[PDB]
């Protein structure tokens, strides 16, 4: 589920 | 630095240091206000993206500049290659450039040099004579005798250029024969004359090509321009014994 | 940090739902932070209210007047002293970044053309070195007791 | 017959007729901006189709509409030249109508309420000047065109390199005008792969399964079926005959009775022919043969209900056993033959993991927005917004046309966004490329590269701005209340007017105008750049699009580009070329009927011209259109060949159809290598306009169309009679019939005296007509910069000789006589400009006082007491132009000097001197001064004395125009009103002012009375207000930058002669720097003392193959042997009978030419005037490829008594002996490029120093030192030189306190230096420590 | 192309003969505009690996060299043996082809005469000392390198042969842009 | 090759100057190199006499002092 995402805004919402 | 008119011209680090001291200054606060571990745990994750946008900005989301649409320029993007090093390998005083022409009356070891240029490269030497021969009481009163172009300096300038080799050099300097000293002779005009035999070492047509002219300054540096680099020592190209001053 | 304060002083007895009270303390912060860490050369918080009025009012005189607003009709429309509107106009401009590539996008930047003035002309420093010649020689051609005090005064 | 023709008739060689006239050279610009700002009541491009691309903005579920009605462009506030002096753009305020209807919140959707918002103002759009050049900031800019790929589908291959084993890997692509991409392709295992803009790959069926298609329907559109039956006999398979294409059968051949083939033998068409005869429809095959197929659709266990075989599951022999009993008999397989029908879509059906719709979007979403976890109403939202959402995708009006054409579909109209019926077709047509039966499309073919003019770029940059207002009107129309607001609280004109004003201001395209000619501006508007926003890049593109396709023939010049990094990305447009309705270029062609060449001219696109057979312009016709050759030359499919006389469809218009407008003026272009005739086209856009040019002695006839199409000339607008000439005004009394119906009078043209262009040259006009000339429509009244009588003279033409002379022309360089410096023919004029602004410091304001600290009257002589300089005072280098002093405190003066003050009493400075002194090395009369002042600071006396003198001129001509335009208002009613009442000798006694009571009978004579009356009161009422508005914008203040107090702008008309260093050059790419300026008598004199004026070198012609110059040098000598045969015949005043006998034998003089000039001109007063302009030389002409053959030249020399060979014997100038083996002497036409010498020679001994790193630069009236770059240090280590190298980068450049000693050692005669360490290395230790790293130095 | 442009530059070239020629003068300029950007990075690397090399001795002593055989181009010669070995030392003194007829001694500069004194004889190869086989640390000795210079002497100690040997290779290249039967083995010699 | 032989040099300035630079400081800063300035392109940066040519003489004397008198 951690599809190589980098920017925190992808990680904040996640 | 403040520009002329009101605007300022900041470097692109004061846009990045403000972004670490601000985020770090807030994270000092959440540990006192005691927020949940969903925010402060999002703070460190957000600080650490701004200390690593300072060292080498670009190995991440590329935190582009504000108020503009080009990426900021971090520290490790200041040493990185422009194809030449940040330091030396440099601009240079005592230089010039002009349109070369032919002048086929010169000997092999001398290039022209216009009066209007040589009076501007050899200025600190000329100040020596005008205060040595007593023709100017003090240096501030020799600066106003060279600006007036008084008819005395045209005879002092020609003794500063007795045996003072200069260094003509063309732009894309491929091989070591692309830099050669010469002994100037003062002409009138604004084109650096140049002996026709040598124009096939620089690879210079005379149709607008220009040529800088440096000046070896010290006393050990106008012998290296007279023993090693003079134009009458290089009659054999280093790549092979064949001549390089063939009448073209 | 705003919302963390709203729920701090929240009070439900007055009936109003949480969203219609947390929407103030939240928006209160993001308009107090923007006036604090948005500029390089920071301008105070009591002044951004005055800059934002000059654009809220030079934008309302733009449809009515149609042409454009003068530097003086704002003095009539607003109530400034006719010069504060001339001092509020020399502030808000941000700094041009010192790496903006100048025309033709050549191998140049703006930071290669701004020379520095702290230094001194080496003729300006070759006279002061020369001046100590005279005042050490001319002033040496004096008497003894009458030159020491001239050098100590 | 043309009144400018009969003043000097240019002799014209050339044989082919001209069927088509050279069109208006600027239609590329002046027309594709008329589309933009112009009322279009329909859906074409233009502003009216930009609003409709957005409006009406339906609210966000509130349903309070906002709809567009109409717009209207106000008039500008300022005229053009007022917009160039004052220094602000030339715009026109926009005005939109917006209605705001508020539907009822609950009740029916009835006409509830609204307000017709009275013209919400939403920005200012700049306007194009008359010529086609914008005025952005007091600087005429120009917006080049652009050549980009047209939106469509481009199947391409990229063979060879990839995979290192052949394996041509085709692929498609779908580029829309606005929106994401879509990129199918193959892999090295024949599995289709889909893509989005550049994301990770995907199996191609993974988009089909998202369009709600099942594994059966996928395999139904892509393959053909092979029905199977089991009639309890050995599995007879059905069969059509054609299904056996190239089959290698391996069974017992049986069909309809006869065994056709042998088991293990390939089939034939004659085998096929044994099938239609037999009506073969069913055959027999064994039961093992069916283990090499795949199921065609679903077959489930109908007996039980468990799925037996799903589609795409190759057969297993137990499944036949499971099938032989399963109660199923309608078997099917897939027609899949590995030669032409490959199963490319089958294999990707397996690699696709997801096999239902909802679980494919979740795969698309998983890779189009990685990281975030999927959803359901989001993944559906993302997909149908990527392509099928009409806002974020829009193919084009043209993209659909290139889409329907490439699939061989029918029509050209269609929805702008994709559909399910288009993603399928591209996959099939992509597959068909793989199976052989389809060809790819190369990207260079000019049928795949449209052309965006200005009116299509400003709009896209506008509607992008229009959406940026739709972002806010919604949230204010939904979040905000709807009670009593108007449609003027939502619309804000800062963002809409910022999205366009930034376009014309800064761009790769919106570039300054290269304005030092009538030809370097008219060829900068027709440039076709391939760069820019949404296009190529000079470092990415290689030799693929830097080359000349065989489609450029007639639409883009092959021989005119730059030579730098972007050779081939500039591509100046051609002469006759135009654009389509969609953009694709095109070119005329004479329709060639069955036998005869017609004249109904067609314009062929780029993908139509490749069909027909087209002849060449040089093919003879026998006065009826029939070729006299049974076989002609043609070009048919991009090649060249011969064809039958009646096998050609079109013939080209003329011979100058291939070339540009630049390279169309090189005479004898057909005799030049394409290289050194490519340096010809780039050395006429640089030729400075000299003092007063004359004419090309050997032209090419295509010059009058370049000095009229550009606006430099003051072309006459209505024929008539000149009535008052003057060096600053021409008054054309209009004729009778071309006069307006009522209250017409006369016309008047103003000229534009000495004014500064963009390169600081001058551009001034001159009258060329006297009192009484009958002007005509399209005639000429005023020259410009380098035009003469209409012709385009770029430079001077001077007697040249080819011979080596004592080495003073060793290389390409040039010698020059001193009779070319005396006569002042190469002397040009330059007009600089200087600006002294007096800011408002924070220490007190600056002043413009004329008192300056410690300055002597030798410098304050020119400037008057007010401070500004005079007007006309010849200044030189170092003088003062504007006295300005700035307040300065904080003295803190040194201790030693603080005794120096007390000794003499030197009063310290309260104010520092920072006036504006002329830059060094310049001298020229100060021809003009202007003063701008912030409104609110008083005007000193010089600021008023300037202002009044333009206040008495603003009202003089503005009202004196009546005094000369009233002159004709009466002369038209005095030559009319003589009847209807006898007032001709009493017409003067009855006062012309007092003709309001009386009049004339009821005709125009009486209709002219109130005609010249109602606007006559307006001539006193309306016109008088034309004085207040003029006298309003004079007295008021100015709109200056913030802080600035008052500006001043001074000019200088420096006039620079010629000298050694300047860079002359001819037309044929033969540059040269002037090597010496001889005396009058060292130059080789021929048999009659006439010295030559240039001595070129003859070792330039053998290597560089430009044999143009050696031919233009002879025909340029026959045409000046006439000028000396007439100048003598006219100097004894023989007669107007001998001239008309000679001048008529100088005009026939050819081989089947098309001139026919004489026998009709006036008796004597027009031949003695034609023969009075030819006394300098009779101007020959030579079209580009219809040239003058060599025999046609020699027959012109022999008429002039010159020697036919073209070579005279020159005598030396110094000794006196004669050069053996005679020399050539002609008249070449020499330009003078603007690489002048005294703008190239800098020199620096000490000056400014940079800020962060302390090296030198140029910003302080003393440019940088030279660049002692990395390449030039390896040439000082090659020699042993290591003291020169150490000082060249320690003392001379970078050390701080190590060079303020090397300047004090030098002034004392002690040449010796103490190096120290550079300051550009101490910054490299602070820039590394500011990382984690820890750099230091050891100690020893 | 199948048909050649069949008219010189003294009579004109019609349009279709000029559009054909116009190409070849466009591939000519998109290479000279690129052979500089491409040969400007080949000499920037050769003078950054060969940077720190300097004649730092007077004679190494090693007895190991190479052999300089003339190049043989089928039945022709691409370079005489003499102009390949001029200006070099000699590792083992080549005598005449006859035994013990030593004409060129142990290592000596082969200048404009010792070539011809070994040109009169009929030697087919010499063993010369080459800089790839010297034995000095941090540099090369003087005899190993050889003779050349702008001057004619042996190479003076201290001379920086590293960088004058990476510009001589990258100075060309600006002009480095790029009977088919083969039936009989026919040699003119016997 | 020539693009990976001018990386494995003994210095860390004659490598960081021309090659990729981010990787020649990260690797030298971990091992604590000590560049001894016995080159040319490492010896014109600091701004002193290059050790080959007229400057080779004076280097005959500098190394003749350390570890001696
Ligand atoms: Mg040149
Ligand atoms: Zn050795």
């Amino acid at each position: 589920e951690i599809g190589r995402t980098t920017d925190p805004v992808r990680m904040y919402m996640r | 630095v403040p520009l002329d008119g009101g605007r300022f011209a900041t470097s692109d680090l004061n846009d990045l240091y403000r972004r670490v001291i601000n985020r770090n200054n807030r994270l000092k606060r959440l540990l006192d206000l005691a927020a949940p571990d969903i925010i402060v745990r999002n703070e460190k994750r957000m600080l650490q993206e701004a200390v690593d946008a300072l060292l080498d900005n670009g190995r991440r989301g590329r935190a582009i500049t504000g108020s503009n649409k080009r990426p900021l320029k971090s520290l490790a993007d200041m040493i990185k290659g422009k194809q030449g090093r940040f330091r030396q390998n440099k601009r240079v005083d005592y230089s010039g450039r002009s349109v070369i022409t032919v002048g086929p009356y010169l000997r092999l070891h001398q290039c022209g040099l216009p009066k209007k240029m040589a009076l501007e490269l050899f200025k600190p030497f000329i100040y020596g004579k005008l205060e040595l021969r007593g023709l100017a009481t003090t240096i501030k009163a020799a600066k106003k005798m060279v600006e007036r172009e008084e008819a005395v300096v045209w005879d002092i300038l020609d003794e500063v250029i007795r045996e003072h080799p200069v260094l003509l050099n063309r732009a894309p300097t491929l091989h070591r024969l692309g830099i050669q000293a010469f002994e100037p002779v003062l002409i009138e005009g604004k084109a650096i004359q140049l002996h026709p035999l040598v124009c096939a070492a620089y690879n210079a047509d005379f149709d607008g090509d220009q040529m800088a002219v440096h000046v070896p300054l010290t006393l050990e540096a106008q012998l290296e321009a007279r023993a090693l680099m003079m134009s009458t020592n290089n009659i054999l190209s280093p790549a092979n014994g064949e001549p390089i001053i063939v009448p073209s | 940090i705003g919302l963390m304060k709203a729920v701090d002083k929240f009070e439900y007895r007055r009936g109003y739902k949480f969203s219609t009270y947390a929407t103030w303390w939240i928006r209160q912060a993001i308009t107090r932070s923007i006036a604090d860490q948005a500029r390089t050369i920071r301008i105070p918080v009591h002044m951004i209210e005055t800059i934002n009025k000059l654009n809220r009012i030079s934008r309302q005189m733009l449809q009515e007047m149609g042409r454009e607003p003068t530097p003086e009709e704002l003095a009539e429309r607003m109530l400034m002293p006719e010069d504060k509107i001339r001092k509020v106009l020399k502030i808000a401009k941000e700094p041009i970044s010192m790496e903006t590539p100048i025309g033709d996008d050549e191998d140049s930047h703006l930071g290669d053309f701004i020379e520095d003035t702290t230094l001194e002309l080496p003729l300006d420093s070759a006279t002061t070195e020369s001046l100590r010649a005279a005042t050490h020689d001319v002033l040496a051609g004096l008497t003894a007791r009458e030159a020491k005090v001239l050098r100590m005064r | 017959y043309s009144y400018t023709e009969k003043k000097r008739i240019r002799k014209d060689f050339g044989k082919r007729p001209q069927v088509l006239d050279v069109p208006y050279l600027l239609s590329i610009q002046l027309d594709s901006f008329q589309k933009f700002i112009e009322q279009d009541p329909e859906g074409q491009y233009g502003l009216e189709a930009a609003f409709r691309s957005v409006f009406p903005i339906q609210s966000y579920s509130g349903n309070s509409e906002l709809q567009y009605v109409s717009y209207r462009l106000g008039e500008p506030v300022f005229d053009v030249q007022e917009c160039q002096i004052r220094g602000v753009t030339y715009s026109a305020p926009l005005r939109v109508k917006l209605r705001l209807v508020i539907y009822e919140r609950e009740a029916p959707e009835g006409t509830v309420k609204d307000i017709k918002e009275q013209e919400v103002y939403m920005g200012e759009i700049p306007l194009m000047t008359d010529n086609g050049t914008f005025v952005i900031n007091g600087t005429e800019r120009v917006i080049v065109s652009q050549l980009h790929r047209s939106p469509g589908v481009f199947f391409d291959s990229d063979k060879g390199k990839t995979h290192s084993s052949g394996k041509v890997l085709y692929n498609a692509r779908i580029i829309p005008y606005r929106g994401s991409w879509l990129d199918f392709e193959f892999d090295p295992k024949d599995n289709l792969f889909v893509r989005i803009d550049r994301r990770r790959k995907l199996p191609a069926t993974i988009i089909l399964r998202a369009l709600n298609y099942t594994t059966e329907q996928i395999l139904d559109l892509f393959f053909e079926k092979v029905i199977f039956e089991i009639r309890d006999n050995k599995l007879q398979m059905e069969l059509v005959p054609e299904r056996l294409r190239g089959e290698t059968a391996s069974f017992d051949i049986e069909a309809n009775g006869k065994v056709y083939v042998e088991k293990g033998r390939r089939i034939t068409a004659r085998h096929i022919r044994q099938l239609e005869k037999d009506d073969v429809k069913l055959i027999e095959v064994p039961v093992e043969y069916i283990a090499g197929k795949v199921v065609a659709k679903d077959y489930i266990d109908e007996s039980t209900g468990e799925l037996i075989c799903a589609a795409n599951m190759e057969l297993s022999l137990d499944l036949l056993a499971k099938l032989s009993q399963s109660g199923h008999k309608r078997i099917e397989t897939l027609f899949t033959n590995d030669l032409d029908h490959g199963p490319y879509i089958s294999e990707t059906l397996r690699v696709d993991p997801t096999n239902d719709r909802l679980s494919a979007l979740v795969e698309i979403y998983r890779m189009m927005r990685p990281g975030e976890p999927p959803t359901r109403e989001a993944a559906e939202s993302l997909f149908e917004n990527l392509f099928f959402s009409e806002d974020r995708y829009d193919l084009s009006a043209v993209g659909r046309m290139k889409f329907n054409r490439s699939l061989l579909r029918e029509e050209i109209e269609g929805s702008g966004i994709l559909s399910k019926d288009d993603i399928i077709d591209v996959m099939k047509k992509l597959i068909d490329i793989r199976n052989g039966k389809g060809e790819v499309d190369d990207i260079d073919h000019l049928g795949n590269r449209r052309i965006r003019s200005v009116g299509e770029m400003a709009e896209n940059q506008f509607r992008v701005g229009l959406v940026r207002v739709e972002r806010a009107v919604k949230e204010r129309l939904s979040l905000g209340d709807l009670d009593t607001l108007m449609p003027q609280d939502m619309i804000n004109a800062k963002p809409i007017s910022a999205a366009v004003k930034e376009f014309f201001g800064s761009s790769q395209l919106s570039q300054f105008m290269v304005q030092n000619n009538p030809l370097s501006e008219i060829t900068h508007k027709r440039r076709i750049s391939a760069l820019g926003p949404g296009g190529l890049t000079r470092e990415r593109a290689g030799f693929e699009v830097r080359d000349v396709h065989p489609t450029h023939y007639g639409r883009v010049c092959p021989i005119e580009t730059p030579e730098g990094p972007n050779i081939g990305l500039i591509n100046s447009l051609s002469v006759y070329a135009q654009t389509n309705e969609y953009g694709f270029l095109e070119t005329p062609y004479r329709k060639v009927t069955d036998g005869v060449v017609t004249d109904e001219i067609h314009y062929l696109s780029a993908i139509e011209e490749g069909n027909y057979v087209i002849a060449q312009a040089n093919s003879n016709l026998d006065e009826e259109g029939h070729f006299v050759e049974d076989l002609v030359t043609c070009r048919s499919k991009g090649e060249s060949s011969l064809f039958s006389r009646d096998q050609v469809d079109y013939m080209d218009v003329s011979t100058q159809q291939v070339v540009s407008v630049g390279a169309s003026l090189i005479p004898f272009l057909e005799h030049d290598d394409a290289n050194r005739a490519l340096m010809g086209a780039n050395m006429q856009r640089q030729a400075v306009p000299t003092l007063r040019a004359d004419k090309p002695l050997v032209g090419t006839g295509m010059e009058r169309a370049v000095a009229v199409d550009s606006g430099v000339t003051a072309v006459a607008k209505r024929g008539g009679v000149v009535q008052y000439v003057d060096a600053s005004r021409i008054v054309i009394k209009v004729n009778e019939d071309e006069m307006y119906p009522g209250e017409a009078g006369i016309d008047i043209y103003n000229l534009t005296k000495y004014t500064r262009s963009n390169q600081n040259t001058c551009i001034n006009q001159m009258p060329c007509v006297s009192l009484g000339e009958p002007v005509e429509r399209g005639d000429v009244l005023a020259d410009g910069p380098s035009t003469d009588l209409g012709e385009l003279a770029l430079g001077q033409n001077m007697r040249v000789a080819f011979m080596p002379w004592n080495g003073y022309n060793f290389e390409d360089s040039i010698l020059v006589s001193e009779r070319v410096v005396q006569e002042d023919r190469f002397t040009t004029i330059h007009i600089q400009e200087l600006a002294c602004v007096s800011r408002d410091t924070k220490l007190g304001p600056e002043e413009i006082t004329a008192d300056i600290p410690n300055v002597g009257e030798a410098a304050l002589s020119k400037l008057d007491e007010s401070g500004i300089v005079y007007i006309g005072a010849e200044v030189t280098g170092g003088d003062i132009l504007v006295g300005k002093v700035t307040p300065k405190g904080e003295t803190q003066l040194t201790p030693e000097e603080k005794l120096l003050r007390a000794i003499f009493g030197e009063k310290a400075s309260d104010v520092k001197d920072s006036s504006l002194r002329v830059p060094n090395g310049v001298s020229g009369t100060v021809i003009d001064v202007q003063v701008f002042t912030r409104d609110g600071v008083e005007k000193d006396k010089r600021a008023l004395e300037i202002e009044e003198m333009q206040l008495k001129q603003a009202k003089k001509d503005l009202s004196e125009e009546l005094q000369i335009l009233e002159a004709g208002l009466f002369s038209r009613i005095r030559a009319v009103l003589v009847a209807g009442g006898v007032e001709a000798e009493k017409l003067d006694k009855l006062p012309r002012d007092r003709w309001l009571e009386l009049g004339l009978t009821d005709e125009e004579k009486q209709n002219q009375l109130e005609q010249l009356a109602e606007q006559y009161d307006e001539l006193k009422h309306e016109f008088e207000k034309k004085l207040e508005a003029k006298r309003r914008k004079i007295t008021q203040g100015d709109d200056l930058a913030p802080g600035v107090l008052k500006i001043v702008k001074v000019y200088l008309a420096v006039k620079r002669r010629i000298q050694p260093g300047d860079k002359m050059a001819g037309r044929h790419g033969n540059k040269g720097v002037i090597s010496k300026i001889n005396p009058i008598e060292d130059m080789p004199y021929d048999e009659n003392g006439t010295p030559v004026d240039i001595v070129l070198n003859p070792l330039g012609v053998p290597s560089r193959m430009n044999i143009g110059q050696i031919l233009e040098t002879h025909l340029g000598m026959a045409a000046k042997g006439i000028g000396d045969k007439i100048n003598a015949m006219l100097k004894q005043q023989q007669e107007v009978a001998k001239l008309r006998e000679f001048i008529q034998r100088a005009y026939d003089l050819g081989a089947d030419v098309r001139q026919k000039v004489d026998l009709s001109t006036f008796s004597d007063e027009e031949v003695m005037r034609l023969a009075e302009n030819l006394r300098k030389g009779m101007p020959i002409a030579t079209p580009v490829f219809d040239g003058a053959k060599e025999a046609e030249i020699k027959e012109l020399l022999k008429l002039g008594d010159l020697p036919t060979s073209g070579q005279i014997r020159l005598y030396d100038g110094r000794t006196g002996e004669q050069f053996e083996r005679p020399v050539t002497v002609g008249y070449m036409y020499m330009l003078k490029l603007n690489h002048l010498v005294d703008d190239k020679m800098h020199a620096r001994s000490t000056g400014s120093y940079s800020l962060v790193t302390q090296q030198p630069l140029g910003g302080k009236a003393q440019f940088g030192g030279q660049r002692f770059g990395e390449m030039e240090v390896w040439a000082l280590e090659a020699y042993g030189a290591a003291y020169t190298l150490q000082e060249m980068l320690t003392v001379k450049s970078d050390d701080v306190n190590g060079r303020t000693k090397m300047y004090k050692n030098i002034v004392d005669g002690n040449h010796q230096m103490e190096p120290g360490m550079p300051e550009s290395f101490n910054v490299l230790l602070k820039e590394i420590r500011s990382l984690g790293i820890n750099i230091e130095l050891e100690d020893e | 192309i199948e048909t050649p442009i069949t008219a010189n530059f003294r009579e004109g070239l019609n349009v279709l003969q000029y559009f054909i020629s116009t190409h070849g003068a466009r591939k000519g300029l998109a290479d000279t505009a690129l052979k500089t950007a491409n040969s400007g990075y080949l000499t920037r690397r050769l003078v950054d690996v060969a940077q720190d090399l300097v004649v730092t001795e007077d004679d190494c002593g090693t007895h190991e060299g190479i052999m300089m055989t003339p190049v043989i181009e089928g039945g022709d010669v691409k370079e005489p043996l003499r102009d390949r070995v001029l200006g070099r030392v000699t590792a083992e003194d080549v005598l005449k082809p006859g035994t013990a007829d030593i004409l060129v001694p142990r290592n000596t500069l082969l200048h404009e005469q010792w070539c011809d004194l070994l040109e009169e004889n009929s030697v087919d190869a010499v063993k010369v000392r080459s800089v790839v086989s010297c034995d000095t640390d941090f540099g090369v000795c003087a005899h190993c390198y050889g003779r050349d210079l702008a001057r004619g002497h042996i190479i003076n100690k201290g001379e920086a042969i590293g960088v004058i040997a990476a510009q001589s290779i990258g100075e060309p290249g600006t002009q480095l842009t790029m009977a088919a039967a083969e039936s009989s083995i026919q040699v003119k010699n016997k | 090759g020539i693009t990976k032989a001018s990386l494995a040099t003994e210095s860390f300035i004659s490598a960081a100057s021309f090659q990729e630079t981010t990787r020649v400081l990260t690797e030298a800063a971990v091992a604590g190199k000590r560049d001894e300035l016995r080159g040319l392109k490492e010896n014109v940066i600091v701004g002193r006499l290059i050790p080959a040519g007229t400057g080779y003489a004076y280097h005959q004397d500098r190394m003749r002092r350390r570890a001696a008198g």
